[PDB]
């Protein structure tokens, strides 16, 4: 809440462990393979724009 | 097993005669758990 | 189906 | 830029996602929209 | 054709 | 008419001739066997075994049903099954596993 300089006030961050947690939809292997094959085509390109 | 055994001599991918015979036997009300062996 | 979300 | 204009390669002034996606992919997305929602992964132009 | 004016995506209120 | 008369199993003896299906069907009874511990051991049971025999250049099937089953009903059912097998020897059977449903959405439209 104050614009105090935490660096001189004394404050440290000691990161112990960093992990990556991914969630996979357990879709059937057949439909997942079909979706992958269809999305590997050039016309099925995913487009994203920064808000 | 049973005293009587029936024999069919059909003149003759995926086999179909054995499933057909199994389904026909299972259609009998008094017979259950048809076993297929080759 | 697509999305058209953008500032402005 | 060699094969397509940039406003078409980046879907800024091209066709809808219902028109430039594969018909099979469009059908798949509309069939699985209730629980997987592929729809927000594609962009459409919306020009003025 | 009036589609040029339309943006390209690609009155019964009376009571007391 | 009537090509094979081999009787692959010696323990079972024929009781009727190789009647033809307008394949051929032969009914074989079983010879005497060893002692049983008790009389309620032969017909006791309901499982039926359909044994497969090696192809003889024709295929032979050994179908064994429990005693209580009616011989006429068994013969008629076996004859109908043989007729069906002869007629049919498809896509309907393929539909019931290795055709899938969601994968059957790229090919129909693309």
């Amino acid at each position: 809440t104050l614009g105090n300089d935490l660096r001189v006030d004394g404050a440290t961050v000691n990161i112990t462990s960093v992990n990556l947690y991914a969630s996979f939809f357990p879709m059937s292997h057949n439909t997942a393979s079909t979706l992958e094959a269809m999305l590997r085509n050039d016309t099925n390109d995913q487009s994203f724009n920064d808000y | 097993r049973g005293n009587l055994t029936y024999r069919l001599r059909i003149p003759v991918f995926l086999p179909l005669l054995a499933p057909i015979i199994a389904a026909a036997i299972g259609a009998i009300p008094g017979i259950a758990s048809v076993a297929i062996q080759a | 189906l697509g999305c058209n979300k953008m500032y402005g | 830029p060699s094969m397509l204009p940039q406003w078409s390669y980046m879907h800024i002034a091209g066709q809808d996602a219902s028109e430039y996606l594969s018909p099979g992919l469009v059908q798949f997305a509309q069939a699985t929209e209730s629980y997987f929602n592929i729809g927000n992964k594609f962009r459409n132009p919306t020009v003025a | 054709n009036y589609a040029a004016l339309a943006p390209r995506q690609g009155t019964h209120e009376m009571h007391g | 008419v009537v090509l094979d008369e081999s009787n692959p199993t010696p323990s079972y003896k024929p009781v009727t001739e190789q009647k033809v299906i307008l394949p051929t069907i032969q009914v074989l009874a079983s010879k005497k066997r060893r002692m049983a511990e008790n009389e309620d051991d032969r017909g006791a049971g309901s499982v039926a075994e359909v044994q497969m025999r090696e192809v003889k250049p024709i295929q032979t099937v050994d179908v064994s049903v429990p005693d209580h089953s009616t011989p006429m009903e068994v013969v008629q059912s076996l004859s109908r099954a043989a007729q069906v097998a002869q007629r049919l020897t498809v896509e309907a059977m393929d539909l019931s596993a290795p055709v899938d449903a969601k994968p059957l959405d790229l090919k129909p439209v693309d």
